[PDB]
RNA sequence: AUUAUUGCUCUUCAACGAGGAAUUCCUAGUAAGCGCAAGUCAUCAGCUUGCGUUGAUUACGUCCCUGCCCUUUGUACACACC
RNA sequence: ACGGAAGGGCACCACCAGGAGUGGAGCCUGCGGCUUAAUUUGACGGGGAAACUCACCAGGUCCAGACACAAUAAGGAUUGACAGAUUGAGAGCUCUUUCUUGAUUUUGUGGGUGGUGGUGCAUGGCCGUUCUUAGUUGGUGGAGUGAUUUGUCUGCU
């Protein structure tokens, strides 16, 4: 599950992060992922 | 006057109601209501499968047309039944929580009953 | 699209209600709530504004507030289950649903009647929705016609589905136990199925019509016994279907024929002895 | 691993002779043809997203339909009469 | 407001000229439908996938009650270490032991503990959408008793 929100679903299991792609589009900016392009 | 006669007070007589011979019509029915219960178990967006109206299958076939009304105030229908227990599946009008009820109204004819003249 | 279910949760109230509607939008564009009020026949906001509420939770109308007009309305479904609810009047259709034909102006679907007896809806959508006048009048006109070319199709003996009805944009038709070119393998008398198949464009521009489009899928063939095997020719073509009159008949015809004459010569290995019926012959037979 | 995960060997060789009404996508390293890698991943694609390899035809027009608008204008039917 | 008066854009989710096609075929895969004890379910769900994921089925198990309160109980109310009985599909489950026992009571009542009880009200707030603002606003001034108007326009761009 994403050890964010509870959420069974989203799930970005790859590079062992585990954030559902809602959670981990905000926590993006802080993990290190910027938008460049 | 509507009385029943009751021994034990002075009067003899019990008085319960009163009123006023309405009519003379035989068109008037009379069906007596039955009401079925069973909770809504589980919740889909759309399909809400419901627990305790039935034990079995075949029952839940043998009633399918016939409509489910919750006390909520909302409308709906059997769909199909889920297990061996009597648990089935059905649609609604609106959104319904475990707190509702969901019933079914069945009826049957009621006859009136012969009167004998009454006597001291 | 279409979700017959939802009609059985509507009274006679809310059908009476969305029947005023449906008056009161053949008449002026936007149908306001007093004009539903007054034309419904109704007692008070009571049934009305509940009959209203019902109607667009189920999404048959919908509110258009449009700068202090307010005003309704009616969606295909409404037209749908107005039709649907003047077979249920005229005891016509008991029950639906399975869907077998998709078409781009028709939808068909499996239907049941009073008795059990199987059959098939065929509504008309014109644009499917930014609905004006003009796409449900023409739905309505479409399906007028098809049913009228309908009825004189299985008046003139032709084996072409009997129509039942045409409530609006809506028709019940006579389900047939058929398959399409496509699903048939082979028949024991290909031949005499092709004398039928020419005999009866032949006859069809006896009458003065050209269905333009005779293809395989086109051509249903029922069976009525599986120990003798008895074959019916059943064809769907009407708004395809071009007049003896036309400047263009001529190729349309002798179009069928080559079509005809090409899916028998590749399915079932039978190429025609007898010269194909040219135009011409069938422009002196009307 | 049965209802066969997949891979390999032999055998069986069905339909399908450029496909009806209809409809999607595309203007240059682009369409199309071609595979590879990465995600799912313990086994796999015919899934997806990139990548490179080969590399055309046809515009560079228009409002015909599709829409999207923005003007001008008459008007709420200011709920006109039948 | 609305137009289905007209006028312009300006667009390969529009049309031209094509290109590749799809629709016809087998197979794949998703949706519906039927079938089912269940064929979980939403309208791509990271929805890839024999256990897992399972949210659905046929059965077999546990663990219930805070507490209050009335009887029992120490000369027994009943909790823990085991071995065979077990034992059905797999575990438990119970009673004869060697044993710990040792009040955790066993049983029955009530308003609610339990809210690892979920629904709603208010309040703060975070993520998703829209007028997805892409022509508006208001400020003084003028005109009108007023709704309103001018700015926000003939021109041309
Ligand atoms: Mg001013
Ligand atoms: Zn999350």
């Amino acid at each position: 599950q994403c050890r964010v929100c509870s959420s069974h679903t989203g799930l970005i299991r790859k590079y062992g992060l585990n954030i559902c792609r809602q959670c981990f589009r905000e926590k993006a900016n802080d993990i290190g992922f910027n938008k460049f392009r | 006057i509507f009385f029943k006669p009751s021994p034990t007070d002075a009067k003899n007589i019990e008085l319960i109601g009163h009123g006023t011979f309405l009519n003379a019509d035989h068109s008037r029915i009379l069906a007596k209501r039955a009401i079925l219960t069973g909770h809504p178990f589980r919740f889909h967006k759309t399909v809400v499968t419901v627990r305790y109206m039935f034990f079995r299958p075949e029952d839940v076939e043998w009633f399918k047309s016939i409509p489910l009304f919750t006390k909520s105030g909302r409308s709906g229908f059997i769909k199909e039944s889920l297990g061996t227990h009597g648990y089935f599946k059905a649609t609604f009008d609106g959104k319904l929580s475990a707190q509702d009820v969901v019933a079914m109204s069945l009826y049957k004819r009621m006859w009136p009953m012969p009167s004998l003249p009454w006597n001291g | 699209k279409l979700d017959t279910s939802h009609m059985r949760y509507l009274t006679t109230d809310d059908f009476r209600v969305l029947q005023a509607v449906e008056q009161g939008s053949r008449s002026h564009e936007v149908v306001p709530t007093p004009l539903i009020h007054q034309i419904s026949g109704m007692r008070s906001q009571s049934g009305t504004n509940r009959a209203i509420s019902d109607l667009a939770k189920l999404s048959l109308i919908s509110k258009m507030r449009n700068v202090k007009y307010d005003g309704y309305r009616l969606t295909y479904n409404g037209i749908d289950y107005l039709a649907l609810k003047t077979m249920l009047n005229r005891d016509t259709v008991y029950s639906v649903g399975n869907t077998i034909g998709v078409g781009k102006e028709s939808d068909i679907y499996k239907v049941s009647d009073k008795n059990g007896n199987p059959r098939v809806m065929k509504i008309h959508r014109l644009g499917r929705s930014n609905q004006g006048a003009n796409w449900m009048h023409l739905s309505r006109l479409a399906a007028n016609k098809e049913y009228q070319f309908m009825s004189m199709l299985y008046s003139k003996g032709f084996k072409v589905p009997e129509p039942f009805d045409n409530s609006r944009h809506i028709v019940v038709m006579e389900l047939i136990e058929g398959y399409p070119m496509r699903r048939l393998r082979k028949h024991k008398n290909i031949p005499k199925l092709y004398s039928d198949l020419m005999c009866f464009i032949v006859d069809l521009a006896n009458s003065g019509l050209i269905h333009c489009d005779f293809n395989e899928f086109n051509i249903m063939i029922k069976d009525k016994l599986e120990d003798e095997n008895d074959c019916g020719f059943v064809v769907i073509d009407f708004p395809q279907c071009i007049s003896i009159q036309h400047q263009d008949a001529d190729y349309y015809f002798q179009r069928d024929v080559d079509c005809i004459r090409r899916f028998f010569k590749k399915k079932l290995k039978y190429e025609p002895k007898p010269d194909s019926s040219m135009l011409d012959t069938e422009g002196f037979g009307d």
